[PDB]
């Protein structure tokens, strides 16, 4: 939608970029805000979505830079 | 409007007309023209779009001499009254064909069609159709512009840019066409010089009238490369359109000079005949030609040719000075404010001719000039939005811009911008300001344009280890360059005998290597203002140490391929511990009166005075003292926190005096300098804070304190 | 060197490594491409990340190149 708004501006028909830079696509930032809130965490457990392992930083990031590199230190395992 | 051709042919019908007492001019006046000569060449007689098309030339041609017979003999005076509606049409006809036909000029072709095809034998004694069909045939198949664009029509038109100075290679340019045999100049040098320049200056010669008749009525091309070769499918297609080209100059139109602007264009593959030749085996019959080549390409060239060298005048083209560079300025300058519709002061165009020589090592005058001065008039066109070209400012700027050369910045807060190094650097590197002024001395004077445009400013920092030498450096760098590893520290003193490329040196070609000083001479090139520091030179080989007399003073470098980027621009410190015998001494925090001569006394021993002559100056650092680095220790633990990645926890860093003297008394000695202070807090302060975090326990901020040495503490929060 | 002739034709401009910090706002701007095209959310922490682990483990590769590919691993790492 950002990118039909941007392209009815460079159009100069910016009156149709309106219709999107305007409620659509809010809404649809507004529709991913709820998403998220679903995929939150439960009472039952730490995330609704199990499988979304949201990139971490370390458990995902720092531990792909090892599996590289190995660099052991951001291993940053309690093996200490 | 017209080629010569059909400008002939319409004023033959106006003169034949004048010649046979004839009154208002008539179609049959211009089908005299046609008929005007017995040449079987003239296609409009002979050689015709009638004879070789569909009917007898005579038929045409009794069609005429019965009408110009029959029109009856006036007085002189109207003896060519107007061409009326009649010949207008027919000349407007001709205009409508070379729009049909996509010709820049009315072809003699065009009056022949356009009159054809209004024309009717007026008489029934001759019969003819015109045969429009017939006559285009013949005409198309009969007679450079495909090959190459006219220079001179160009010129003619304008669509030039005027020269000065050049002026000289020019009338040796006119000097070397008028020559009988050897008609041939050309133009080789550097690259940027003006020799496209001298070409189109050859053209305004002609256009002006300003060269002999022999040459004067020149028609100028530019040519081949499209023609040569995208024009080109087969082997022999080359031979076949040079051939072309080369008849038509051959012969009848006074005299036409091709103009080859990049000779290695030519000279085959190998040779091997491969088309080029051609051309030097017609070259004998006059063929005026002027062409051009880079000097070094001419090399390239004349090393395997031999037999255009006896075709061409060998001409080098010299380089305008600064000031004759300015004259060009001015002489474009009118094009250059029509370009972008901007004015430009004169005192623009002349520092940037100046500045230029000192900014650009990589152009010539004429280039590095006109690029400041169409750069800087581009930049002002895009704030046309807001303006014209300021002789400091818009070049300074447009010259930074692109280069950085910080120097031309001349920054309106001063102040930090170089007044106030002292307290900036002393806030950096703490000890004695004289090392720091050695800096910002060399600074401002590159900034005000006083630094000898001859000597990189340069220093010998004399110390002991721990002293701060290279952390002086890459501070500067850091201050001067937005970064502290911006700067090419150098291992001099790793360097025995075979010290080449790896170093400054570089490499001789025809060895293993085209890829050169990479550390040094490749990135020097490569920056266009740098800092550059030479670790423990006293330690390097002595034959370097005279290598860098070469830059040491002058700023010259050159490398083992023998490219020059003379580095005049930049600061070069060296460094040493060789006095530390004599700063050992402990005579004065800051070394005093007859102590520092035996500390600059090793130096003097020790070096060539040929490598200590070209320094800036020499400095002695005063050694870091236990009373001076209690600052560096809050300076550095406030860095030492910085430079952990996120800032999420961190210290609180309570040192607490006893810390700060834990510190200052156990990382530190006269004879060690200030190095072990960042072992020491290193050592126990982020070893402990490692536990801390290792165990993963910290939740929020981090503690310095001590036990009653140095001690971490342990949040509330963990365990 | 060899040319001499395009050498002068252009204008050099030198290219420098972004900042860290220019690094990690380079990976927030490609994060929704990353997350659209494998299927899955990141922490802006691990941008923060990937930025840092690249300028201290992968000196041979410059930053934005280097830390999205530790990003874009770290999500195929994920999204398989
Ligand atoms: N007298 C002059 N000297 C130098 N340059 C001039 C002069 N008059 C005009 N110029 C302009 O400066 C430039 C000179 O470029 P020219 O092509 O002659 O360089 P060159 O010697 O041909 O090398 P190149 O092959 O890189 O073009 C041209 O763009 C021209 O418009
Ligand atoms: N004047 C100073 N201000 C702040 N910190 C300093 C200063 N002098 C020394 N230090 C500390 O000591 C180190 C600076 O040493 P530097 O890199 O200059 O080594 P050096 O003096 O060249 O000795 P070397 O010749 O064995 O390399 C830095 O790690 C810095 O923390």
């Amino acid at each position: 939608l950002e990118n039909k708004a941007l392209d009815a501006e460079r159009r100069y028909d910016t009156a149709t970029a309106a219709d999107l830079r305007y409620f659509a696509i809010p809404d649809i930032k507004k529709q991913i805000e709820k998403l998220e809130d679903q995929v939150a965490e439960e009472e039952r457990r730490a995330g609704a979505n199990s499988m979304i392992q949201n990139v971490v930083d370390s458990d995902t990031i720092s531990e792909t830079a090892a599996r590289l590199t190995g660099i052991p230190v951001k291993k940053l395992s309690e093996s200490e | 409007q017209f080629t010569e051709r059909a400008l002939t042919i319409l004023t033959l019908a106006q003169k034949l007309a004048s010649d046979h007492q004839h009154p208002q001019l008539q179609p049959i006046h211009i089908l005299a023209a046609f008929i005007e000569t017995p040449e079987d060449g003239s296609v409009p007689y002979l050689q015709n779009l009638i004879e070789k098309g569909r009917y007898d030339y005579d038929l045409f041609k009794k069609v005429v001499n019965r009408n110009l017979v029959r029109i009856p003999q006036q007085q002189p005076a109207p003896a060519e009254i107007t061409p009326s509606y009649a010949l207008g049409k027919v000349l407007q006809d001709a205009a409508k064909i070379q729009k049909q036909q996509k010709d820049s000029f009315i072809a003699q072709d065009h009056i022949l069609f356009a009159l054809f095809n209004d024309s009717s034998i007026q008489q029934i004694f001759k019969e003819a159709q015109v045969d429009i069909e017939a006559i285009k045939q013949q005409a198309l198949e009969l007679r450079l512009s495909k090959y190459a664009i006219d220079m001179t029509e160009q010129a003619r038109q304008g669509k030039l840019d005027p020269v000065i100075g050049r002026e000289e290679e020019i009338r040796s340019t006119i000097r070397v066409l008028a020559r009988r045999i050897k008609s041939n100049p050309c133009l080789i040098g550097e690259p940027g010089i003006g020799k496209t320049a001298i070409i189109e200056g050859v053209a305004q010669r002609i256009i002006d009238d300003d060269v002999p008749t022999i040459l004067q009525g020149a028609k100028l091309f530019s040519l081949d490369l499209a023609a040569l070769t995208a024009g080109a499918k087969y082997k022999g297609d080359f031979e076949e359109r040079f051939k072309g080209v080369l008849k038509e100059i051959e012969e009848s139109k006074t005299l036409i000079v091709l103009f080859i602007d990049e000779i290695h264009m030519l000279m085959g593959n190998g040779k091997d005949d491969a088309a080029n030749i051609l051309k030097p085996a017609l070259s004998r019959g006059q063929l005026k030609v002027i062409g051009a080549t880079t000097n070094n390409e001419y090399r390239s060239i004349v090393e395997k040719d031999g037999a255009f060298e006896r075709r061409f005048q060998k001409i080098e083209v010299a380089e305008p000075s600064v000031r004759q560079t300015v004259a060009i300025l001015r002489g474009l300058q009118p094009k250059y404010e029509i370009h972008h519709g901007v004015r430009i002061l004169d005192s623009a165009l002349v520092t940037a001719a100046q500045l230029a020589k000192r900014y650009l090592p990589y152009r010539r005058l004429p280039d590095s000039a006109l690029d400041l001065v169409d750069i800087s008039c581009a930049g002002v066109a895009v704030a046309r939005d807001s303006q014209n070209v300021v002789d400091s400012d818009t070049i300074s700027e447009t010259a930074a811009r692109l280069t950085g050369i910080p120097v031309k910045k001349l920054s309106e807060s001063e102040n930090e911008k170089l007044i106030h190094m002292e307290r900036d650097l002393s806030s950096e590197v703490v000890g004695q300001m004289d090392a720091i002024k050695a800096v910002s001395n060399a600074v401002r004077l590159s900034r005000s344009g006083l630094a000898n445009p001859r000597q990189p400013a340069s220093f010998l920092f004399l110390g002991l280890s721990g002293s701060g030498k290279t952390e002086l450096a890459k501070k500067v760098a850091g201050f001067l360059f937005n970064d502290e590893d911006m700067m090419i520290r150098v291992d001099c003193s790793e360097l025995s005998e075979k010290y080449a490329v790896s170093k400054l040196l570089g490499t001789t070609a025809g060895y293993v290597g085209y890829d050169e000083g990479g550390f040094l001479t490749n990135q020097l090139q490569y920056k266009p203002y740098s800092v550059l520091l030479f670790d423990e030179v006293e330690k390097a080989h002595p034959d370097v140490l005279t290598v860098m007399l070469q830059m040491l003073d002058d700023g010259r470098i050159t490398s083992g391929q023998g490219k020059t980027i003379d580095c005049s621009n930049c600061i070069v410190i060296m460094t040493s511990n060789l006095g530390a015998e004599f700063i050992n001494s402990q005579q004065g925090s800051k070394i005093q009166e007859s102590t520092k001569n035996l500390v600059m006394g090793a130096v003097r021993q020790h070096f060539r005075p040929e490598f200590l002559n070209r320094i800036s100056s020499i400095v002695i650092f005063n050694k870091l003292s236990r009373k001076a680095i209690h600052k560096i220790v809050d300076i550095r633990l406030k860095e030492i926190e910085e430079r952990f990645e996120q800032n999420d926890k961190h210290y609180k860093l309570n040192l607490t005096q006893e810390a700060k003297d834990f510190l200052a008394k156990y990382g530190y000695s006269d004879d060690m300098g200030a190095r072990p202070l960042n072992r020491l807090i290193q050592n126990e302060i982020l070893n402990k804070l490692a536990l801390r975090i290792l165990k993963n326990e910290i939740k929020d901020k981090e503690t310095v304190n001590v036990v009653l040495e140095e001690c971490l503490e342990v949040l509330p929060n963990h365990e």
